[PDB]
């Protein structure tokens, strides 16, 4: 029983370290997805601003 | 030949990021979970498990878990020898990595065969006179320099220079870097005239690139100082490699007694 | 109460394991979405810099 | 309705819980809850938000007792932090009431629904269309209890909002008039339900073929004329009406009227 408890405590600690590492990465990955989705919305605006400027130039030349 | 596959790219950067922040408690477990996810699908003997193990061993290098890092790299090379076969660039990359880990711990002799096997793998795939074979010969020369194997250093740097000078241009910085390293090795052997000629070669090419071919007027920097020793100056301080040369050859003229020559060369280097 | 302790450790180990595997699943999915986005942001950065040069080409 | 930082994780939870990847959704929710109490503390609008999400995932799993408990805790946080008579508090009460009704705890769900309608009225206004949607839902909770009078009151209030606030052509109006007529039929208020059905048919007919004149009589008026013996509206609500009024004519003995109305509905 004592040997089994020791092993379970070792495994529980190892699992906990990994769970907390995975939680840290998951949080960081969400923030990178949020920064990217926001940055893509910026670029989508810049592209549709120049797409209208394409027609504005042609009306002159 | 250290290509990181498409999948591992993001996780790999995340590992490096955490291991640089010194968040080892995050980096090591990320590596460890990724390894289990890789064996689930691929199986231990896989190029991706080998890649993932090499990454972790470099994280264990940063921690100074040198025995762990060594073991991990041995396992990675073992996978790479089966999966990719012996005499593969990935196998060469791992041996270099293992040799870099040994040199760090001062196990220069132990790192010597690994480096030698990798150079042998490089020569087979790239060709004897490939520029990467020259980069390997240079690395193997550093290994011998650390062991104080003076003759070996000269051979390896001589082979490297042969590749550099013929395969690449004379203006290439790799050529000047080798000629400065080889001249240094000569100075240790007491081959003073050999190192002097090497320095002169460097200075003369530098001068020629700046002001065309050497004629009556438009003599190089050294030739101006050697003539100065018997009794204006246009010298370009372009490269840090060219300064090392100027300082070196200057000191070398101080040994010869040609002090005015040592002076003008020191001054041009100062400028 | 060795038996009571073992039971609790087994419960905690399972809870931890469930969470670790859920976190691993999400992290993997989040990486794939970052890869899809970084690739898509490259297409857009390329498209924007192609039209920025085309702005000058039309004016000429 | 969800705070800025929680938005991504929230979607991720909904996505996993929709894919039926419960083994992923539940632990993501559970870890996020611990991360929220670390910073904010249990009594927080974000912990309340996060708990509501999880109890809805437990509803999908049919962990009904867990879902109920989780929502009670969430409403408790919402009463402190956001205060009583808050829309978030109303949303939770509706959630607990929907969970209770599903289990068949109709009487238990009845006060919750009543409190939420009271919150809705305060914030939106007595005659708001959402107050009408709430009154309709509360009327349905009494129908399941067989509280006939209550059903009639609530559907009567709902119709008042629908008919005046929105147009007569609105489908919400026809839906209510059909539901209220049904409630009448259960009470034995046959003539009341009949008039309701007629109203529906008459507006439908008018939208299609202008104002009702001598030549242009509605569908029912044509059948009532047919009983003294000598359409194709693709609206499902208008079919229910046609069938239901036919059923009434069938009970009234006006069989030819029940027939023509059944036929038009068949068409």
């Amino acid at each position: 029983m004592g040997k089994e408890v020791g092993n379970l405590l070792l495994e529980n600690s190892q699992l906990l370290e990994t769970k907390n590492a995975l939680n840290v990465v998951k949080n960081d990955l969400i923030a990178k997805v949020d920064q990217l989705s926001g940055e893509q919305e910026v670029l989508k605006g810049e592209l549709e601003a120049a797409k209208q400027a394409k027609v504005k130039l042609e009306n002159r030349i | 030949g250290y290509e990181i596959p498409a999948r591992l790219r993001t996780l790999h950067n995340l590992v490096i990021q955490y291991a640089s922040q010194g968040r080892y408690e995050v980096a090591v477990p990320l590596c460890k979970q990724a390894l289990e996810d890789l064996e689930k699908t691929s199986g231990h003997d896989h190029p991706d498990v080998a890649t993932m193990l090499n990454i972790l061993a470099l994280v264990y290098r940063d921690q100074n878990k040198y025995k762990d890092a060594a073991h991990l790299l041995n396992d990675a090379l073992a996978i790479r020898e089966k999966t990719l076969g012996k005499d593969h660039p990935a196998v060469a990359a791992t041996l270099n990595n293992l040799a870099v880990l040994y040199g760090k711990r001062g196990k220069y002799k132990e790192a010597e065969p690994l480096c030698k096997r990798a150079l042998e793998i490089r020569e087979k795939v790239l060709g004897k006179f490939h520029p990467d074979v020259a980069k390997q010969l240079s690395n193997l020369a550093l290994l011998c320099q650390n062991q104080g194997k003076a003759e070996e250093v000269e051979y390896y740097y001589r082979r490297a220079l042969e590749i550099y000078a013929t395969r690449l241009g004379p203006d290439d910085p790799n050529v000047a870097k080798t000629k400065n390293n080889l001249a240094s090795c000569y100075l240790k052997q007491g081959k003073y005239q050999d190192a002097e000629t090497l320095y002169k070669e460097i200075l003369t090419r530098a001068h020629e690139k700046e002001f065309g071919s050497v004629n009556g007027e438009n003599k190089p920097i050294w030739m101006h100082a050697e003539e100065r020793e018997e009794s204006y100056k246009a010298c370009k301080v372009d490269s840090p490699t060219v300064n090392t040369t100027l300082r070196s050859l200057g000191a070398l003229y101080r040994r010869q007694g040609k002090l005015e020559a040592a002076h003008t060369l020191e001054d041009c280097a100062s400028r």
